[PDB]
């Protein structure tokens, strides 16, 4: 308790690095900009007493700017780029390069954006004396197409994979760094790519049934082929090698409806690699994240500890330093398959911050600076040494120290539309309440004033809740959702949520990664108000619309001079509104300002209504009040 | 009232209140509309956590809000060795220890704008309704200066804001210039950005006070109505006064009758004293005019004056000295273009850049190097979906012109461009891989459309467009008067009443835009006498 600090000059000399780093650029927008200048700035306060001692310079489109983005009011500096799509403001790694020397920055951080999946912008970077928050530009080859990751992976402790292209593999190098030279490896990459009609059958006659045949350039909708049958094989496999003619097909065996598993592996610039600890995210709808879980609880100890052992020996033989996550295919009786090495940090990344007490971007910047793993706070912390000390830590000698600390669940709210697929939607937002409370938070790329335009993504937001195991996060999720509001003209993703966390297959963790296709499939979309008050508010919100135009439209011109008849300033309304094919037809009168009545078919119903300040109702029905909001649209009522 | 109630929660931080941003306190509504709350493993990491979140946290209303004391408290040395007892506060009360106040030059800059931005806003809004209306304003209700008076801790600061642009700002003190960039926030606020760091600020005026929030940080400047001094509401005729000079007047016993409108309007005092008039019985009013003065028994606000005389921060400058050339093009032409519509610095500040943005201009304009760097921007924002043979093409073709430089034979290969461009669309790739190509290659096309004459062809088409503009406004003020010019832009443009505007505004600077004019002859068809048609 003796460490001075106030610049991150003094930081770096204490703690052993050799980069000095005072302005970070983000190459990057919403909810990554937002949460990498928050987590920087909580832990810039602890260490200099001084919550902006790093400062942020962000990129503004004119579209962002004029959405009211929620990043450009916490930047320190902002720079306008041009707008459109992200090869013109984000995914222009020359364009990057050309805002980091013109404004003199020290490093440059990308995240889960645009630019981290290319490879070209750490030589670019580097090059210039750029620090980049991120793996080498030589791991992002090695780790570079599937064909590569595949063989890559089998150099040192060879993790199980379903014949990508073959099983075959290359020679042992356990710890010694190496490219993909295409000497040895060719042989592979020529079992792993096709030419002829019959070269993609000596797959399938080891592989079995499922075959899935995608080009190298295949994706968007486009050179993917999944084959069922035996004999139908060449019939797709042909159209594969039609959907992107002159280019080199693959071959490869399909995944079983299994678990899908991550292991989030950190590691310096010294040779240490670590492995903080996994997540289950198997809640996806067609291969999208929805809902992430932080303590991978599916795995027994000795088959994870196994996953985590496999993940932590690539990271060290291919060079990756900074943050990376590794990805697992876990099948029911004990059985893992590799997937993919992504080489960046991911959005669900809090998942395990929250269980570990540490914090990844923060650690990204120590690494940028040079500073290894052993002289990083939290890490210290973790494997149970002194904060304050310079000792080393043998990682692998106490990698049985660290322990999760709870579970947490993390459910991303899309933008997207339940009712008629899931179309994404965007516009303007009218209100965004988040009520936090004990073991939940969440985070926000848009405000109550601002929107989403054409070019901004969906995920405008992330809620996370904390509980001592899977029962109390649960229930710390249900209740959050149910008692937060988002009203705009977009649609919001919420219910649908609730809906699935309420279900008794996720509940007892019975679910893989094709749970969310099948529900879809059969129509699932529920949590809707019983008819006949939905029939009962729709009528008033229209009603008192209409008794309010006449209102206002009528006073209007008593101030101008006109006197318009005693007819055009009625207190009763017809309303007609059709539910689910059944038309309904309804009187709506008054007794008094806020006594409303409802008449359908001579029954009559007493309702107390108050306007609210906020655009809204506030109903008495039957006993039980409730609060209500209506959106007209051009065939179409909302009502919330 | 409550306009904005955001609190960022984040890990081991919450809290809620008792009110929403829509919504309100009332007078039986009690103190205390919100908790904050922070977890950490220790004293020191509690500290922090609520430290950080409430620097994050936003409240903006009517009300005034006890957050920044909070910060203030937490982050002083005797809470956080935790040497405090209950009369803590009260002594720290009486050592007057209101601070977190942002800097002054900040402050006095963020107020200037924001008073300025009102005022332009609703000239604008004022003028253009009475365009609608079929009503004639005159070219000085539209104004593009303000005048901002502003006193801070006993001092009076007097500035002037102008525009260069609809974004760029001016603020001119003791004649020292300082420019800001601003734009305008769809929640009332502005982001500017000041001497390389940005700030979003907000402004609340009251009736004697602006109340200037800049990030989380508050500061309140005083608006002077101090020297007792009456003064005529509005334009107008004295017609006589009331009692007697040198008679003691009562606050609300009229003083003074006035007439505007044909039509009587007295005059009531403010405050109770001894008045001596100024202006004569028959005498011509201006709104804000000096008639009367009274003596008080000055109870404070003595001699609040001791008028700032200095000079504002000046370190940077956003001219892009040296960097690049051609974003200097766009800098430079895009100045010049704002003075074409009427974006004009004050006397002493105008013609003291514009000489310098003309000569910039010409230079860059001759630069053999300006096309290709256009190129580069334009071809590497670009890399996929462009057939592989142009783009080795274009970029052996831009490498030849590169290596070419400095020969009086240099010329930019525009055509070979178009050409290999233009080969493969003769080649025509049929459906999908027709449009992709026509539509990613489209800047190519325009930059090779610009330079079919190569640079010189070019400035001239520059320099020409901006002596089209300046035809494009005043030939429609000629034939006759103001008004009547101005109704018939307002029947030929019936369903735009801002291109009328536009027109106004920018004749009115025309002595300003005549000298550019003739800068830009001179520089253009000056020691080469040959005329093109």
């Amino acid at each position: 308790r003796d460490f001075t600090v106030a610049s991150p000059a003094e930081f770096v000399t204490r703690f052993g690095g050799n980069k000095v780093i005072e302005k970070v650029l983000i190459a990057n927008n919403g909810i990554a900009a937002v949460k990498c200048m928050r987590s920087i700035r909580r832990w810039s306060y602890e260490m200099f007493r001084n919550e902006r001692a790093i400062r942020f310079v962000v990129m503004v489109t004119p579209e962002d700017l004029k959405a009211n983005a929620e990043y450009i009011k916490m930047a320190d500096h902002y720079v306008p780029v041009p707008g459109g799509p992200n090869n013109n403001n984000y995914a222009n790694v020359e364009l990057i390069l050309d805002i980091a020397k013109r404004i003199p920055v020290q490093a440059v951080w990308a995240g889960w954006g645009h630019a981290s999946e290319n490879p070209k912008l750490p030589e670019l970077l580097l090059k210039n004396g750029i620090a980049f928050m991120g793996p080498p530009s030589q791991a992002m080859w090695a780790l570079g197409d599937k064909i590569a990751s595949s063989i890559v992976a089998q150099t040192a402790g060879i993790p199980t994979l379903p014949w990508s292209g073959s099983g075959l593999r290359v020679d042992w190098q356990e710890n010694d760094f190496s490219k993909r030279i295409l000497n040895v490896p060719q042989e592979l990459y020529e079992k792993g790519y096709v030419k002829d009609v019959d070269d993609g059958l000596q797959a399938a006659e080891e592989v079995g049934y499922p075959v899935m045949i995608k080009a190298s350039e295949g994706g968007g909708g486009k050179g993917i082929r999944k084959v069922n049958n035996a004999d139908d094989f060449p019939n797709l496999f042909r159209q594969v090698q039609a959907e992107v003619p002159g280019s080199p097909i693959f071959v490869m065996r399909l995944a079983k409806q299994s678990r899908h598993l991550e292991v989030q592996i950190l590691a310096d610039q010294y040779g240490n690699a670590i492995s903080l600890f996994g997540r289950d995210c198997s809640v996806q709808r067609r291969h999208q994240k929805i809902i992430e879980e932080a303590p991978a609880t599916i795995a027994t100890p000795a088959v994870f500890e196994h996953m985590e052992q496999c993940a932590v020996k690539l990271a060290k033989m291919v060079g990756y330093v900074s943050a990376g996550t590794v990805e697992y295919l876990y099948s029911q009786d004990g059985s893992f398959y590799f997937l993919e090495l992504n080489p960046r940090l991911q959005v669900e990344h809090p998942c395990t911050e929250m269980v570990a007490d540490v914090n990844l971007p923060a650690a990204q910047l120590q690494i940028a600076m040079g500073i290894p793993l052993y002289r990083i706070k939290d890490i210290r912390m973790m494997y149970g040494v002194s904060p304050w000390g310079d000792s080393p830590i043998d990682f692998e000698d106490s990698a049985h120290v660290p322990c999760p600390r709870g579970h947490v669940i993390a459910a991303r709210i899309t933008s997207e539309n339940p009712d008629e697929g899931f179309k994404p939607s965007s516009g303007t937002v009218q209100e965004l309440n988040f009520r936090s409370n004990k073991n939940v938070w969440g985070y926000f790329s848009v405000a109550a004033a601002g929107g989403l335009h054409e070019f901004a993504d969906s995920q405008f937001g992330h809620c996370f809740s904390w509980g001592e195991n899977r029962e109390e996060a649960i229930s710390n999720m249900v209740v959050a959702l149910k008692e937060l509001s988002i009203r705009g003209d977009f649609r919001t993703t919420v219910e649908y949520l609730i809906k699935l966390l309420e279900t008794e297959s996720f509940q007892m963790n019975r679910i893989d990664t094709g749970w969310l296709d099948r529900l879809i499939a059969e129509k699932v979309q529920a949590e809707r108000p019983d008819t006949m008050l939905g029939v009962v508010c729709g009528a008033l919100h229209v009603a008192d619309v209409s008794l309010r135009n006449s209102v206002s439209n009528f006073l209007h011109s008593l101030e101008r001079g006109q006197v318009l008849p005693a007819h055009t300033l009625l207190n009763t309304v017809d309303v007609e509104l059709i539910y689910e094919g059944v038309k309904y037809v309804l009187k709506v009168t008054r007794q008094s300002p806020n006594s409303y009545v409802v008449i359908m078919n001579g029954s009559c119903v007493e309702v107390d209504v108050h306007r609210l300040s906020d655009g809204g109702l506030l109903l008495s029905y039957d006993g039980s009040s409730y609060t209500t909001y209506m959106k007209e649209e051009v065939d179409r009522y909302r009502i919330t | 009232t409550v306009q904005e109630l955001n609190f960022r929660s984040n890990k081991n931080v919450w809290g809620y209140f008792s009110v929403a941003a829509a919504g309100g306190l009332h007078e039986f509504a009690d103190s205390q509309f919100g908790h904050c709350f922070s977890w950490g493993e220790n004293r020191e990491e509690a500290i922090s956590n609520m430290v950080v979140a409430l620097k994050e946290l936003s409240i903006r209303g009517d009300f005034r809000t006890t957050v920044e004391y909070l910060i203030k408290l937490l982050e002083t040395e005797s809470f956080q060795m935790n040497r405090i007892d209950t009369g803590w506060l009260d002594r720290l009360i009486a050592e007057k220890v209101q601070a977190e106040r942002p800097d002054t030059m900040l402050g006095v800059v963020c107020g200037a704008l924001h008073v300025a931005d009102v005022s332009l806003r609703n000239s604008v809004s004022n003028f253009l309704h009475s365009l609608e209306r079929g009503q004639v304003l005159p070219a000085h209700t539209l104004l593009n200066t303000v005048d901002v008076e502003l006193i801070y801790e006993g001092v009076k600061y007097v500035l002037k804001v102008t525009r260069q642009s609809p974004n760029s700002y001016v603020v001119i003190m003791n004649g020292s210039c300082v420019e800001v960039d601003v734009h305008r926030l769809s929640d009332g606020g502005l982001l500017l950005s000041y001497d390389g760091s940005s700030y979003t600020t907000y402004m609340k005026e009251e009736v004697d006070r602006y109340r200037i929030t800049i990030g989380n940080k508050t500061c309140v400047f005083e608006k002077e109505n101090d020297p007792s001094v009456m003064r005529s509401p509005s334009a107008g005729k004295l017609i006589q006064y009331i009692v007697e000079d040198g008679g003691h007047v009562f606050a609300g016993q009229c003083y003074a009758e006035i007439e505007v409108m044909k039509m009587v309007m007295t005059l009531t005092a403010v405050e109770s004293g001894c008045i001596h008039y100024v202006k004569r019985p028959g005498a011509a009013l201006d709104p804000g005019c000096v008639l009367a003065k009274m003596q008080l028994d000055n109870p404070s606000k003595v001699q609040q004056a001791e008028l700032h005389t200095g000079s504002l921060p000046r370190i940077q400058s956003t001219a892009l000295r040296g960097e690049k050339l051609h974003r200097v093009f766009h800098y430079v032409l895009d100045n010049l273009v704002n003075v074409m519509n009427g974006y004009c610095l004050p006397d002493p500040f105008f013609s003291s850049k514009v000489k310098d943005w003309v000569e910039r201009l010409m230079k860059t304009l001759r630069d053999p190097s300006l096309p290709l760097l256009e190129l580069q921007d334009i071809m590497t924002s670009v890399s996929g979906r462009i057939p592989p043979n142009v783009e080795k093409s274009i970029k052996k073709e831009m490498a030849q012109y590169a290596s070419n430089i400095t020969s009086v034979l240099c010329q930019f290969p525009s055509q070979q461009i178009a050409n290999i461009l233009d080969s493969h669309a003769a080649t025509l790739n049929r459906k999908s891989e027709r449009e992709v190509f026509f539509m990613n290659t489209q800047s190519i096309v325009q930059l090779v459309q610009r330079y079919r004459s190569g640079i010189r062809g070019h400035m001239k088409a520059v320099v020409m467009d901006l002596l089209r503009q300046y035809l494009r406004v005043e030939t429609q003020f000629q034939n006759g008067h103001y008004d009547k010019c101005v109704f018939a832009l307002r029947e030929e443009n019936k369903s735009d009443m801002n291109t009328v505007l536009n027109y106004i505004f920018s004749h009115a600077q025309v002595t300003k835009k005549n000298l550019l004019v003739t800068m830009l002859i001179d520089q253009l068809c000056g020691r080469d006498p040959t005329l093109t048609d």
